[PDB]
Protein backbone atom coordinates (compact mmCIF):
# COMPACT_ATOMS: atom_id res chain seq x y z
CA UNK A 1 0.00 0.00 0.00
CA UNK A 2 1.02 3.55 -0.33
CA UNK A 3 0.98 4.07 3.31
CA UNK A 4 4.47 3.13 5.14
CA UNK A 5 3.54 3.58 9.08
CA UNK A 6 -0.43 4.24 10.01
CA UNK A 7 -0.99 7.70 11.96
CA UNK A 8 -0.54 7.43 15.82
CA UNK B 1 -12.64 31.58 -12.54
CA UNK B 2 -12.66 34.93 -12.10
CA UNK B 3 -10.27 36.68 -9.46
CA UNK B 4 -11.56 39.20 -6.90
CA UNK B 5 -9.09 41.79 -5.07
CA UNK B 6 -10.61 42.87 -2.06
CA UNK B 7 -8.97 46.09 -0.48
CA UNK B 8 -8.72 45.78 3.12
CA UNK B 9 -7.25 47.48 6.14
CA UNK B 10 -3.96 46.32 7.56
CA UNK B 11 -2.83 44.26 4.17
CA UNK B 12 0.79 44.16 4.16
CA UNK B 13 2.72 45.80 1.00
CA UNK B 14 2.22 42.44 -1.14
CA UNK B 15 -0.96 43.39 -1.74
CA UNK B 16 -0.22 45.99 -3.89
CA UNK B 17 2.58 44.57 -5.35
CA UNK B 18 0.15 42.11 -6.80
CA UNK B 19 -2.50 44.89 -7.98
CA UNK B 20 0.43 45.83 -10.37
CA UNK B 21 0.74 42.42 -11.78
CA UNK B 22 -2.20 42.37 -13.44
CA UNK B 23 -9.70 41.68 -18.21
CA UNK B 24 -11.16 39.14 -16.01
CA UNK B 25 -10.45 40.07 -12.71
CA UNK B 26 -12.53 42.80 -10.34
CA UNK B 27 -11.11 45.00 -7.80
CA UNK B 28 -13.27 45.54 -4.91
CA UNK B 29 -13.08 48.26 -2.10
CA UNK B 30 -14.04 47.04 1.55
CA UNK B 31 -17.42 48.28 1.13
CA UNK B 32 -18.36 46.12 -1.69
CA UNK B 33 -16.81 42.74 -0.42
CA UNK B 34 -18.81 43.30 3.31
CA UNK B 35 -21.56 43.93 0.75
CA UNK B 36 -20.85 40.10 -0.73
CA UNK B 37 -24.07 37.52 0.88
CA UNK B 38 -23.17 34.66 -1.25
CA UNK B 39 -20.50 32.26 -2.85
CA UNK B 40 -20.09 33.22 -6.34
CA UNK B 41 -17.64 30.17 -6.79
CA UNK B 42 -14.55 33.25 -7.60
CA UNK B 43 -11.15 33.46 -6.47
CA UNK B 44 -10.75 36.06 -3.63
CA UNK B 45 -7.03 37.53 -2.93
CA UNK B 46 -6.94 39.01 0.34
CA UNK B 47 -4.81 40.69 2.92
CA UNK B 48 -4.41 40.16 5.77
CA UNK B 49 -5.90 37.16 6.73
CA UNK B 50 -7.65 38.54 9.84
CA UNK B 51 -10.81 41.53 9.77
CA UNK B 52 -14.42 41.40 9.87
CA UNK B 53 -14.24 40.91 5.70
CA UNK B 54 -11.80 37.75 5.55
CA UNK B 55 -13.85 36.27 8.36
CA UNK B 56 -17.05 37.07 6.33
CA UNK B 57 -15.69 35.59 3.13
CA UNK B 58 -14.59 32.60 4.94
CA UNK B 59 -17.40 32.15 6.54
CA UNK B 60 -19.22 32.43 2.87
CA UNK B 61 -17.00 29.27 1.89
CA UNK B 62 -15.34 31.58 -0.32
CA UNK B 63 -12.09 30.50 -1.94
CA UNK B 64 -9.64 32.66 -0.45
CA UNK B 65 -5.84 32.94 -1.16
CA UNK B 66 -3.59 35.82 -0.07
CA UNK B 67 -1.25 38.27 -2.75
CA UNK B 68 1.66 36.22 -1.54
CA UNK B 69 -0.06 33.33 -3.73
CA UNK B 70 -0.43 35.60 -6.47
CA UNK B 71 2.74 36.76 -6.49
CA UNK B 72 3.75 32.86 -6.82
CA UNK B 73 1.48 31.54 -9.26
CA UNK B 74 0.99 35.36 -11.70
CA UNK B 75 -1.13 34.09 -14.27
CA UNK B 76 -1.10 30.76 -14.22
CA UNK B 77 -4.82 29.58 -12.80
CA UNK B 78 -3.72 25.68 -12.24
CA UNK B 79 -0.84 27.00 -9.91
CA UNK B 80 -3.84 28.27 -7.21
CA UNK B 81 -4.37 25.97 -4.90
CA UNK B 82 -7.02 23.69 -4.55
CA UNK B 83 -8.54 23.51 -1.20
CA UNK B 84 -11.91 24.67 0.67
CA UNK B 85 -9.15 26.58 3.48
CA UNK B 86 -7.92 29.69 2.97
CA UNK B 87 -4.30 29.64 1.53
CA UNK B 88 -1.78 32.55 2.73
CA UNK B 89 1.00 31.87 0.42
CA UNK B 90 3.13 29.17 -1.11
CA UNK B 91 6.26 29.44 1.20
CA UNK B 92 5.49 25.13 1.43
CA UNK B 93 4.13 24.25 -2.08
CA UNK B 94 5.68 21.05 -2.78
CA UNK B 95 6.22 20.15 1.05
CA UNK B 96 3.83 17.05 2.20
CA UNK B 97 4.33 16.44 6.14
CA UNK B 98 2.99 13.84 8.25
CA UNK B 99 3.46 14.47 12.25
CA UNK B 100 4.40 11.86 14.91
CA UNK B 101 4.81 11.74 18.47
CA UNK B 102 2.93 15.29 19.00
CA UNK B 103 0.22 16.75 21.27
CA UNK B 104 -2.93 16.44 18.80
CA UNK B 105 -3.56 20.20 19.73
CA UNK B 106 -0.01 20.83 18.25
CA UNK B 107 -0.30 18.67 15.67
CA UNK B 108 -3.47 20.26 14.24
CA UNK B 109 -1.81 23.68 14.21
CA UNK B 110 1.39 22.10 12.57
CA UNK B 111 -1.25 20.89 9.72
CA UNK B 112 -3.04 24.65 9.91
CA UNK B 113 0.58 26.57 9.44
CA UNK B 114 1.81 23.94 6.91
CA UNK B 115 -1.76 24.01 4.67
CA UNK B 116 -1.88 27.68 4.66
CA UNK B 117 1.33 28.11 3.15
CA UNK B 118 0.53 25.82 0.27
CA UNK B 119 2.08 22.45 1.58
CA UNK B 120 -0.09 19.24 1.64
CA UNK B 121 -0.64 16.79 5.53
CA UNK B 122 -1.59 13.70 5.53
CA UNK B 123 -2.08 11.52 9.30
CA UNK B 124 0.14 8.53 7.89
CA UNK B 125 2.81 8.32 6.70
CA UNK B 126 2.81 7.44 3.44
CA UNK B 127 5.66 7.48 0.18
CA UNK B 128 4.12 11.17 -0.39
CA UNK B 129 5.23 12.60 2.67
CA UNK B 130 8.46 14.83 1.81
CA UNK B 131 9.14 15.77 5.84
CA UNK B 132 8.09 14.45 9.12
CA UNK B 133 7.70 16.87 11.57
CA UNK B 134 8.59 14.90 15.21
CA UNK B 135 8.11 15.80 18.57
CA UNK B 136 10.84 13.20 19.90
CA UNK B 137 12.33 9.63 17.96
CA UNK B 138 11.78 6.40 18.08
CA UNK B 139 8.08 5.77 16.76
CA UNK B 140 7.34 3.79 13.69
CA UNK B 141 6.61 6.82 11.93
CA UNK B 142 10.74 7.90 12.60
CA UNK B 143 12.20 4.85 11.97
CA UNK B 144 10.42 4.87 8.71
CA UNK B 145 11.68 8.10 7.81
CA UNK B 146 15.20 7.42 9.23
CA UNK B 147 15.86 4.32 6.76
CA UNK B 148 14.82 6.10 3.79
CA UNK B 149 16.64 9.26 4.69
CA UNK B 150 13.42 11.52 4.79
CA UNK B 151 14.24 14.79 6.82
CA UNK B 152 12.66 14.46 10.32
CA UNK B 153 11.98 18.15 11.90
CA UNK B 154 10.74 19.98 14.62
CA UNK B 155 7.44 21.94 14.63
CA UNK B 156 9.69 24.72 14.68
CA UNK B 157 10.50 24.58 11.46
CA UNK B 158 7.05 24.79 10.47
CA UNK B 159 6.23 27.70 12.79
CA UNK B 160 9.57 29.27 11.45
CA UNK B 161 8.13 29.56 7.86
CA UNK B 162 4.90 31.55 8.89
CA UNK B 163 5.87 33.69 11.50
CA UNK B 164 9.03 34.77 8.75
CA UNK B 165 6.87 34.33 5.75
CA UNK B 166 4.02 36.25 6.73
CA UNK B 167 6.28 39.47 6.50
CA UNK B 168 8.59 38.46 3.07
CA UNK B 169 7.74 36.05 0.41
CA UNK B 170 10.47 32.85 0.52
CA UNK B 171 10.32 29.15 0.29
CA UNK B 172 10.97 26.48 2.87
CA UNK B 173 14.56 25.90 1.97
CA UNK B 174 15.05 29.17 2.56
CA UNK B 175 15.25 27.85 6.06
CA UNK B 176 18.75 25.53 6.99
CA UNK B 177 17.18 22.23 8.03
CA UNK B 178 19.50 21.05 10.01
CA UNK B 179 19.03 24.06 12.65
CA UNK B 180 15.50 22.18 13.32
CA UNK B 181 16.40 18.71 13.26
CA UNK B 182 14.73 16.32 15.29
CA UNK B 183 17.89 15.51 17.94
CA UNK B 184 18.92 12.08 17.71
CA UNK B 185 18.57 11.21 21.20
CA UNK B 186 15.23 13.37 21.99
CA UNK B 187 12.79 12.47 24.14
CA UNK B 188 15.36 9.45 25.14
CA UNK B 189 16.60 9.18 29.15
CA UNK B 190 19.66 6.88 28.60
CA UNK B 191 21.22 4.87 31.34
CA UNK B 192 24.54 2.53 30.74
CA UNK B 193 25.58 -0.21 33.19
CA UNK B 194 28.88 -2.08 32.88
CA UNK B 195 31.02 0.86 30.57
CA UNK B 196 33.86 2.11 32.44
CA UNK B 197 33.61 5.42 33.92
CA UNK B 198 35.32 6.79 30.43
CA UNK B 199 33.05 5.68 28.40
CA UNK B 200 30.43 6.43 30.64
CA UNK B 201 31.62 10.16 30.80
CA UNK B 202 31.40 9.65 26.58
CA UNK B 203 28.01 9.21 26.09
CA UNK B 204 27.06 11.58 29.38
CA UNK B 205 28.41 14.15 26.80
CA UNK B 206 26.92 12.40 23.58
CA UNK B 207 23.91 12.43 24.86
CA UNK B 208 23.57 16.05 26.06
CA UNK B 209 25.02 17.21 22.72
CA UNK B 210 22.21 14.85 20.53
CA UNK B 211 19.00 16.20 22.83
CA UNK B 212 18.91 13.11 24.96
CA UNK B 213 18.80 12.79 29.13
CA UNK B 214 21.79 11.16 30.77
CA UNK B 215 20.67 9.97 34.23
CA UNK B 216 23.86 7.84 35.52
CA UNK B 217 14.19 2.13 35.78
CA UNK B 218 11.06 4.17 35.49
CA UNK B 219 13.14 7.46 34.48
CA UNK B 220 15.40 4.98 32.20
CA UNK B 221 13.79 4.77 28.26
CA UNK B 222 17.16 2.90 27.16
CA UNK B 223 19.95 1.05 29.15
CA UNK B 224 23.11 0.61 27.60
CA UNK B 225 24.38 -2.54 28.63
CA UNK B 226 27.99 -4.70 27.72
CA UNK B 227 12.64 0.02 28.60
CA UNK B 228 15.55 -1.02 25.57
CA UNK B 229 18.09 -2.79 27.02
CA UNK B 230 20.57 -1.99 24.10
CA UNK B 231 24.60 -2.51 23.20
CA UNK B 232 26.80 0.73 22.73
CA UNK B 233 26.59 0.06 19.00
CA UNK B 234 23.23 1.68 18.90
CA UNK B 235 24.19 4.60 20.34
CA UNK B 236 27.39 4.82 18.49
CA UNK B 237 25.65 3.99 15.14
CA UNK B 238 22.58 6.47 16.04
CA UNK B 239 25.00 9.24 16.37
CA UNK B 240 26.83 7.84 13.27
CA UNK B 241 23.97 7.62 10.50
CA UNK B 242 21.86 10.67 12.30
CA UNK B 243 19.23 9.31 13.32
CA UNK B 244 17.83 7.07 16.81
CA UNK B 245 18.46 3.74 15.62
CA UNK B 246 15.59 1.20 15.57
CA UNK B 247 16.45 -1.13 18.94
CA UNK B 248 15.03 -4.15 18.00
CA UNK B 249 17.58 -4.25 15.59
CA UNK B 250 20.08 -3.87 18.23
CA UNK B 251 19.42 -6.83 20.43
Amino acid sequence: SPVLAEDS
Amino acid sequence: FLVKFVKSSGSSEYFLKALESIEHLQILEEEAALNIKENDKSLYICDPFTGVVFNHLKKLGCRIVGPQVVLYCMQSQRCVPRAEYPVYNMTMADVTISCTTLDKDVREEVHKYVQMMGGRVYRDLNMSVTHLIAGEVGSKKYLVAASLKKPVLLPSWVKTLWDKSQQRMMRYTDVNMEDYACPVFLGCTICVTGLSSSDRKEVQRLTAEHGGQYSGMNECTHLIVQVHCVPVQWFSDSIEKGFCQDETMYK
